């Protein structure tokens, strides 16, 4: 029983092999690894927009850095990082497995699918392009409030760049949502049913939903903002009471939109924590009912971000925001559960999600302080907001984000990242982000605001300033690892010749080869529930899991 | 030769106009020869997989 | 599909309620009376899912059950023809550069730029219409 | 049976679309409680003599459009194409109606910059037109692939989504018209 | 004052960098350990073989022993 | 120890602001408590479920517990009711207004600085009365058809204006002076954009909206009293532009007998700086200082 | 029959499943020393036209005649080459398919052996095969 192999599988393809697949590709599989590599390109792009923010915040005096630049840089990162980087990679992870996960051979509309990846990038660069400007790019910050993104106050053509960009990717953004809701629908495999998906499509589809009530009112309320800068309008003109029109439609997206954002990663760690714990996922069906609460209750909750105002109705709003805090603490529970009484081994995707949970939680609880608007009248608009929204942010975006690329690196290439390189780096990200995020609840605390270029040596904010600029820099640092590990693992990698490295996985795409095949799928196993990988790998648990499924 | 006009119109500086056509004026040709080497050659690819495998 | 259809009718109702109270609660209790471009975007909240959700009901009342949606169903009921899916095209990047060029123009105004963009955009779309469907050339 | 992906997928889309005009509904009404009395102010005057035909025009093109799609779904090629043209025709003239209102109201002294209520009217209204016009090229993009094959199941589903976006249309305009032209 | 500042900045990063690196990457890989002619090979049989160009009688060969 | 609980909030000079600072603390160890409870469970879980090295078998395959999953929903559920109760009942407290304050203070706020304005002072023991209402200069803004409701957007009739009036300066802190143990009212009005009333010893902020009667915006808010003197910084909060940063104010609190001689000599045609001065107070702003005009070090 | 957690699909393929932190191939020389010996059986059987074969294992009794039938198993084995050594019974084979008859291959087949000789005196065995690969790819014309 000898077969011949290749000592070593193929580095690289040969010349040509690449270049104008990425320019007519319709397949899933590379759309979703073109996002993660631009993803990428713009999640280093934007950190090094904070770097010298971090920096400049140093020492008391603009050393460097100019008011204006230091304006614009908060803008651009906080633009880039949120939409350029976050939103995007939902649908990077989004291509890669979810046509696999329901067994489909593509997505529903595979030119779309394309279309948005294009669109996206396109619109990313010239929202970017106003750095090149003269008069510079956005300098009035990512919520753009109003009257200040007025022609008046802002008459630079960086702004307006700005705001054509974000229509631009905004409308890739409802494409992709659209493919993804269709997809769902359509094109799952014979046996699986609604209630037998993986938990990360689930949160993809009701993602999707939330980006059609989101992204739309943002492409209006853009649009009509242009107006006013270029035709003149009385749209947002305070006397006409545009002030709090703007700020509603506004926050009616960006709560909407920081869930689109949150929910894809909740499935994500959803889908490593049974794999590493040999348990199946606690509260199955409870997670789907905390993901459509969470869903729902997001979009009757965007006036907490206006408390001090004073123009909303604070007993509703604080009171729905509240609310969304039970499905929330639901989730934890089930992922403790799916952890308790386990076999947890600790590789690098389940050590990410790990420290996804010890980072989520201090940002959770900080978010409940806010809701309150008598607690929210003194730490509005400082830095305890920014240290509340980069421990919820990172802990889904880049947490996550790291334990999917570290569960489906083999999937998609054949090859396994480091193990040795990747506790590195979680190791140096985790002590980096917690040095340069835990002081500043202390500074926001204190009386010292967000959006701030200098500060005077007598307000006492050089100690906790310094010290957070030494934990940026570490994770600053802690990209290196990950980038050549990356680099390396890509193409003198660990080969993968088995269908589940993980050996325990669940979903469908662990039953096909790694990579996958065009269409990703030459044999299909019978599904009659929600590890059909699990139980056709281990047919001698069928019976047990049947029977212990309930305690 | 267009680069005042273009400097006006899309808002950018003169400076950067003529400094950006003196350095692309020797990166952008050797980018774009790479890329049209390996579209070139990608193309041929393209071709022998409907040759081997059909429409 | 029923499944399909009762997910965007639990928004629904969630959305119609949300958009009811809140309404009635900011009429008696806000400052200023009912918070209209807030109230505006809730009852077209409801909207959204109502679209989806009637027009789900309505498929689903159609056809009998599907492979997909049978608890008990096996792989080879499936067997057959899916339909058409591209295999590749270069036309979506060449719209998404087109409409980029409108946006730029829009961003400058620019009117002869926002031209252009919208003749490439029209351009760029027929020609993701038309890709499947151009015959042979009659010489 | 099976679901009509692509009819799915139009149905998706469309009702994001209405989040859009959502946005525009929001601005109008914003600006109608700041008037503090006169909606639409002088020297507004709007015309219930113009608007209402090309009202019915619109309106009376959803009933064609849904007669090409009872053809499309018989297989007769040439009877969608005979509807689908006379609806483009009264669909056009929707376009012209709204641009020759618009030409009075400028010289009137209703415009974009000159007073709040116009650029909330122009704006509404104005995108909404974007929506007819971009429906006109969809008219003509899909007649012109009924010329290049023969007509598939696959051509008839683009019809029936097509319709689907022009019924949205004409629907979004009668919220419009009744919001602007009768509640002021 | 400025000169400890721009120390720590610039100091710590590098010195963890090093502290943490010299704790994972001096472990030992999950990679087997090299073979060597002493030890007997109790590995499978292994079959290599390129795959070029794409796609019994035998011509002969030759013999040797080391 | 409430020192390191309120996680460096400020005591408060305000019956408001301790109220707050109560809340604070009891909803941070609240919070403490809940996340050391699932840090607990979290860690508990890493160091003894780990995969024992002599476990063959699979462990024990349940994800179903359904009296569990109830327990765990109701409780999270009365702990945020709880805490919605004591966040009604503080609110309520802290956005009161006495329909006969004693002290009204006009903010004005603009890019990129702030104007005080006295509109009205009248002492509850009647040993001080003060009418600042300055109708000449306020109907000087009219502007008239208009855009909006028959006006301009440079209408500008919204802002109030004062005969006292402290106006900020790029190389001079702007300082309010307000009477200790007296009620203050704040009216919050902005010039072009929005700005950001906060004071860190307050313990509240409220955001400086242009035209906030049109916007629906309660731009009015009151305090107690001020239980002690002394110098307090007031910082800008909202974005509003390249010096976002650099209008920061301070709040000067004097006894009543020291409020009533300042206001003396500002009718009298005093400054700021050497009204000050004639109360035995410092003339310029002690806890914070004009920022330099050098756009930086390298200029 | 089926190794642990590996199951038999519809189609016939295995699909198989390793446990987290372990390897599926595990071959007991270095990466980049596998890379070097890919390069040189690529482009050494792209150089000549002749699929080049490397076998490590026992050989029987008679390694001549084991080799023979472990060529069958190489894809094309009318136009392939086998190099077989055996650590244990320190023998190397080298056979080869008709179609490499008369391409120079007897003249190389010796040459491939003794390079290949040489360097297993020194306890390199994946140089010792590269070697051999280099000399005997070197001596074969195409086609
Ligand atoms: C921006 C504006 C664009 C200007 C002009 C673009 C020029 C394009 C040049 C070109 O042809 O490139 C392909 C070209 C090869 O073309 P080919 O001849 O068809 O393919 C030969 C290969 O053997 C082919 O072998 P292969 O197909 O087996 O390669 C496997 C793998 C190769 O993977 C690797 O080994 C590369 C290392 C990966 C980087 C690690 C980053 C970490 C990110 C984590 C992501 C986790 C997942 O490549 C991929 O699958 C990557 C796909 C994702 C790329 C996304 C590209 C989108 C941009 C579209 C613009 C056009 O690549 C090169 O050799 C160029 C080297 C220089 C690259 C640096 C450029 C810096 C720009 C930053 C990029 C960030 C995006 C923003
Ligand atoms: C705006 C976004 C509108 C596209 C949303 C599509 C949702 C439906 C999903 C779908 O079926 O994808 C079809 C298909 C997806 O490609 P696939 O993967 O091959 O799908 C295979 C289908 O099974 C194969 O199905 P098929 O080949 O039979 O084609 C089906 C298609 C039938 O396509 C047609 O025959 C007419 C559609 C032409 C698009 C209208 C031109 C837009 C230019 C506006 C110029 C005025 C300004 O039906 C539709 O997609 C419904 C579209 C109804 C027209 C709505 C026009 C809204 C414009 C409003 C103006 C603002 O894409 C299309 O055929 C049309 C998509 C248009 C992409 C351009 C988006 C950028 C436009 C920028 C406008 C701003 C101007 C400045
Ligand atoms: C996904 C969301 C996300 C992520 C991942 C981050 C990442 C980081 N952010 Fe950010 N941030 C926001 C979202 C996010 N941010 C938002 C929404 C705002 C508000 C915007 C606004 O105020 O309007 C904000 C604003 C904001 C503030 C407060 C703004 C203010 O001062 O008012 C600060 C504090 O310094 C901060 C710092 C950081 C740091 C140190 C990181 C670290 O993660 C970054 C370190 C990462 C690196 C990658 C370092 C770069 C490494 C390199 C090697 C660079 C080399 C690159 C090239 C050569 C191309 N960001
Ligand atoms: C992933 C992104 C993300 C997520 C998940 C969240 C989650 C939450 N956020 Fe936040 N938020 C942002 C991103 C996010 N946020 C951003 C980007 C901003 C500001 C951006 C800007 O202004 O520029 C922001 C700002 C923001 C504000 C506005 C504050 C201000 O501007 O002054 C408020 C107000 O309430 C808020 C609250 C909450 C609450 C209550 C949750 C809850 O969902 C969190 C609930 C989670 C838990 C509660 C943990 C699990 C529960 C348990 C373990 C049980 C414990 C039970 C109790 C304590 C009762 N956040
Ligand atoms: C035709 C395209 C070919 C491009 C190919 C690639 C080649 C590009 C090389 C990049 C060159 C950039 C270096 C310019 C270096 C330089 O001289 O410029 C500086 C200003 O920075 C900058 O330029 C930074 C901007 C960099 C631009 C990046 C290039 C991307 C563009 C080219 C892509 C085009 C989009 C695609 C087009 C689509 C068509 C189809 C493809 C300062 O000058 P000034 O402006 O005087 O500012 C004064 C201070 O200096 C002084 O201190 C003091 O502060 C003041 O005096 C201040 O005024
Ligand atoms: C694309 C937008 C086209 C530009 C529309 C425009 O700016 O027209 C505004 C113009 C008002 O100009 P005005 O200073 O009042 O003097 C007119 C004297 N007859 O005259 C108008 O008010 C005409 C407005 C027509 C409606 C345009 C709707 C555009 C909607 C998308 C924006
Ligand atoms: C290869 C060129 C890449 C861009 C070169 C410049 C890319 C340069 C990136 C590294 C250096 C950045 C380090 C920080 C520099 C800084 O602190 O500011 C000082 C400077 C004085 O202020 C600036 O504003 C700098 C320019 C900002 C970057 C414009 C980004 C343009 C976005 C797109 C338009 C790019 C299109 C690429 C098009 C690529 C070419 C396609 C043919
Ligand atoms: C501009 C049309 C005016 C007429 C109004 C009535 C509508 C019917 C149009 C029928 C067109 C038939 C063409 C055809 O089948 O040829 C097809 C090819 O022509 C095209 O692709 C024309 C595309 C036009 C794009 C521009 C649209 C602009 C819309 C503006 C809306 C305001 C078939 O060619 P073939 O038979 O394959 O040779
Ligand atoms: C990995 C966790 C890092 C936490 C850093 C906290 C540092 C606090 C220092 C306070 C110093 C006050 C003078
Ligand atoms: C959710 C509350 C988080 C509180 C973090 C506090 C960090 C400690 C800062 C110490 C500073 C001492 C001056
Ligand atoms: C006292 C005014 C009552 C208004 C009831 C709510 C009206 C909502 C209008 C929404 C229209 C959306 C098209
Ligand atoms: C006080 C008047 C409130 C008017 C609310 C406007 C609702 C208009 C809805 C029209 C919908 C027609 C389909
Ligand atoms: C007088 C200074 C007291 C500082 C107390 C710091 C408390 C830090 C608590 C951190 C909690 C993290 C969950
Ligand atoms: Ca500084
Ligand atoms: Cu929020
Ligand atoms: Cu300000
Ligand atoms: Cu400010
Ligand atoms: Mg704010």
């Amino acid at each position: 029983e000898l077969e011949a192999r290749r000592p070593f599988p193929e580095r690289m393809g040969p010349k040509g092999n690449l270049i104008y697949k990425l320019i007519t590709t319709t397949d899933h599989k590379l759309i979703g690894i073109m996002y993660c590599v631009v993803c990428f390109a713009f999640f280093l792009v934007g950190g090094l927009m904070a770097l010298f923010m971090r920096t400049e915040l140093a020492m008391p005096g603009l050393q460097f850095l100019s008011n204006e630049q230091f304006n614009q840089l908060f803008t651009m990162h906080g633009t880039v990082m949120l939409l350029f980087y976050a939103t995007p990679i939902v649908f990077g992870f989004a291509n890669l497995v979810l046509p696999l996960q329901i067994g489909a051979p593509d997505v529903a509309f595979p030119r779309l699918n394309a279309l948005s990846f294009w669109l996206f990038l396109f619109g990313a660069l010239i929202a970017i392009a106003g750095f090149i400007t003269p008069g510079g790019a956005a300098d009035f910050g990512w919520t753009a409030y109003s009257p200040l993104t007025d022609a008046i106050h802002s008459p630079g053509a960086g702004g307006d760049l700005w705001i054509m960009g974000l229509a631009v990717g905004g409308l890739g953004t409802i494409l992709g949502g659209v493919n993804m809701i269709t997809t769902v629908v359509c094109m799952r495999a014979p046996g699986m049913t609604m209630f037998r998906m993986p938990i990360f499509t689930w949160n993809i589809l009701v993602t999707s939903i939330l980006v059609l009530i989101a992204f739309p009112i943002l492409t209006a309320a853009l649009f009509g903002l242009a107006a006013d800068r270029h035709l003149g309008a009385h749209i947002y003109d305070p006397a006409n009471g545009g002030v709090l029109l703007w700020q509603h439609l506004f926050w009616f997206f960006g709560h909407p939109e920081v869930y689109i954002i949150a929910l894809p990663f909740f499935g994500i760690v959803s889908e490593i924590f049974p794999v590493f714990s040999r348990k199946p996922i606690f509260g199955y069906t409870t997670l789907i009912y905390a993901t459509l609460a969470i869903a729902a209750l997001s979009v009757a909750v965007w006036a907490h971000h206006m408390y001090a105002t004073g123009a909303v109705l604070l007993p509703f709003f604080s009171f729905m925001t509240f609310l969304i805090a039970v499905p929330t603490g639901i989730k934890f529970f089930n992922w403790i559960g799916t952890m308790w009484k386990g076999q947890l081994t600790f590789e690098t995707p389940m050590l990410f999600s790990v420290g996804f949970l010890i980072t989520f939680l201090l940002g959770g609880l900080s978010g409940v302080l806010l809701a309150s608007p008598p607690l929210d009248f003194h730490v509005t608009d400082s830095y305890f907001v920014i240290a509340h929204f980069h421990y919820v942010l990172f802990g889904t975006i880049v947490f996550a984000t790291y334990a999917g690329i570290y569960f489906w690196f083999p999937k998609m290439t054949g090859r396994l990242l480091d193990e040795r390189l990747g506790k590195l780096h979680f190791w140096l990200t985790f002590i980096g982000f917690h040095t340069t995020f835990l002081v500043q609840h202390w500074l926001g605390d204190e009386g010292m605001p967000r959006r701030y270029a200098d500060y005077l040596p007598t307000d006492g904010f050089t100690t906790l300033n310094v010290i957070s600029t030494v934990g940026a820099f570490i994770l600053g640092v802690s990209m290196l690892p990950f980038v050549w590990n990356v680099f390396k693992s890509w193409r003198y990698g660990e080969p993968v010749t088995v269908d589940d490295p993980w050996g325990y996985g669940n979903s469908l795409e662990w039953a096909t080869s790694c990579p996958p095949p065009r269409h990703n799928f030459t044999e299909l196993p019978r599904i009659r529930s929600e590890r059909p990988a699990f139980e056709l790998h281990y047919p001698h648990m069928v019976e047990r899991m049947r029977a212990e499924a309930h305690v | 030769c267009m680069n005042d006009i273009i400097a006006l119109k899309f808002h950018i500086s003169l400076n950067a106009t003529t400094w950006i056509g003196r350095i692309g004026m020797v990166v952008l040709p050797a980018i774009v020869y790479f890329v049209a080497y390996r579209w070139a050659i990608s193309l041929q690819r393209s071709d022998r997989e409907v040759l081997e495998h059909g429409v | 599909m029923h499944i399909e259809a009762r997910l965007f009718e639990i928004l629904t109702a969630f959305f119609a309620l949300a958009a009811v109270v809140y309404a009635v609660l900011t009429a008696m209790f806000a400052t200023g009376g009912v918070e209209w471009a807030g109230t505006t975007a809730l009852v077209l909240t409801t909207g959204l899912t109502l679209i989806t959700g009637t027009f789900f009901r309505f498929v689903a009342r159609r056809l009998d059950t599907r492979p997909e949606d049978y608890e008990d169903a096996e792989i080879s009921d499936g067997a057959g023809e899916l339909g058409f899916f591209a295999p590749h095209s270069w036309w979506p990047i060449l719209i998404s550069l087109s409409f980029s060029t409108a946006a730029v123009g829009a961003a400058l105004w620019l009117p002869w730029l926002i031209a252009a963009g919208v003749a490439f955009v029209i351009t760029s779309v027929c020609g993701l219409v038309f890709e499947y469907y151009w015959g042979p050339e009659k010489h | 049976n099976r679901p009509n992906m692509v009819s799915v997928g139009t149905i998706v889309w469309l009702s994001s679309e209405l989040m859009f005009f959502a946005g525009l509904f929001a601005m109008y009404f914003t600006a109608r409680a700041q008037a503090g009395g006169a909606w639409p102010p002088e020297p507004t005057e709007l015309n219930l003599a113009l608007a209402v035909p090309v009202t019915l025009v619109l309106i009376a093109s959803s009933f064609t459009c849904q007669m090409g799609v009872f053809a499309a779904e018989r297989g007769d090629v040439f009877g969608l194409r005979r509807w689908y043209v006379i609806t483009f025709l009264m669909g056009l003239f929707f376009v012209l109606g709204q641009g020759y209102e618009y030409i009075h109201l400028v010289e009137h002294g209703t415009t974009i910059p000159g007073s709040a209520y116009g650029s909330v009217f122009y704006l509404a209204t104005g995108f909404h037109g974007l929506h007819v016009i971009g429906g006109l090229v969809a008219f003509v993009l899909l007649l012109a692939r009924t010329k290049m094959s023969k007509f598939t199941p696959a051509q008839a589903t683009a019809a029936i989504v097509v319709s689907y976006y022009w019924h949205f249309v004409d629907i979004v305009w009668i919220a419009l018209f009744a919001t602007i032209y009768f509640v002021r | 004052s400025t000169a400890l500042t721009h120390g720590l900045i610039g100091g710590v990063p590098l010195v963890l960098f090093a502290v943490l690196a010299l704790i994972f990457l001096t472990r030992k890989g999950p990679h087997p350990d090299t073979y060597k002619m002493s030890d007997p090979w109790t590995h499978a049989p292994i079959l290599w073989a390129a795959e070029e160009p794409r796609e019994v009688v035998i011509g002969g060969g030759a013999s040797g022993k080391w | 120890w409430s020192d390191a609980l309120a996680l460096g909030w400020p005591t408060g000079i305000t019956p408001e602001a301790k109220l707050n600072r109560e809340l604070w603390i009891g909803s941070v160890i609240a919070s403490f408590a809940v996340g050391a409870i699932v840090w607990g469970l979290i860690f508990w879980t890493s160091a003894f479920h780990r995969k024992k090295a002599t476990d063959t078998e699979l462990p024990r395959q349940f994800g179903y517990n359904m009296p569990l999953e109830l327990t765990l929903t109701v409780i999270p559920f009365l702990i945020i009711s709880v805490l919605f109760y004591f966040t009604v009942v503080v609110q309520e407290r802290m956005m009161h207004k006495d329909p006969n304050p004693e002290v009204v203070i006009d903010v004005t706020a603009f890019q990129w600085n702030w104007k005080f304005g006295y509109q009205k002072i009248a002492f509850a023991d009647g040993s001080f009365d003060y009418d600042g209402a300055d109708p000449e200069r306020k109907e000087a803004m009219t502007s008239r058809v208009g855009p909006i409701r028959g006006m301009t957007p440079e209408d500008r009739t919204y802002l109030n204006f004062d005969k006292i009036e402290t106006l900020g300066t790029s190389s001079e802190i702007p300082v309010l002076v307000l009477p200790a143990g007296k009620r203050i009212e704040f009216v919050l009005n902005s010039a072009d954009v929005i700005h950001g009333f906060w004071v860190p010893e307050f313990l509240f902020k409220r955001d400086v909206l242009p035209e906030p009667k049109a916007n629906n915006s309660d731009n009015v808010f009151q305090v107690s009293e001020i239980q002690q003197t002394g110098a307090f910084v007031g910082r800008c909060t909202e974005m509003c532009g390249t010096f976002h940063a650099m209008m920061n104010f301070e709040v000067r609190v004097v006894e009543p007998n020291d409020f009533k001689a300042y206001i003396d000599q500002r009718n009298a045609g005093k400054t700021n700086a050497e009204a000050l001065a004639a109360i035995n107070q410092p003339p310029l702003a002690i806890t914070t200082e004009p920022f330099e005009s050098r756009r930086g070090e390298l200029v | 029959d089926l190794p642990y957690g590996s199951a038999l699909t519809s189609s016939g393929r295995i699909s198989a499943v390793t446990e987290p932190g372990e390897l599926s191939v595990h071959y007991p020389f270095p990466t980049m020393d596998l890379v070097v010996l890919d390069d040189a059986l690529k482009y050494g059987s792209r150089a000549a036209k002749a699929r080049f074969a490397v076998y490590i294992g026992p050989l029987g009794a008679d390694t001549a005649a084991t080799a023979r039938e472990i060529l069958a198993n190489v894809p094309t084995p009318e136009n392939a080459v086998l190099l077989a050594v055996s650590p244990d019974q320190r023998a190397i084979e080298v056979v080869y398919g008709a179609d490499v008859k008369g391409r120079g291959i007897e003249s190389a087949a010796p040459l491939g052996v003794s390079a290949a000789a040489a360097s297993f005196k020194e306890g390199n065995l994946i140089d010792g095969l590269i070697s051999a690969v280099r000399v005997m790819s070197a001596g074969v014309s195409p086609a």
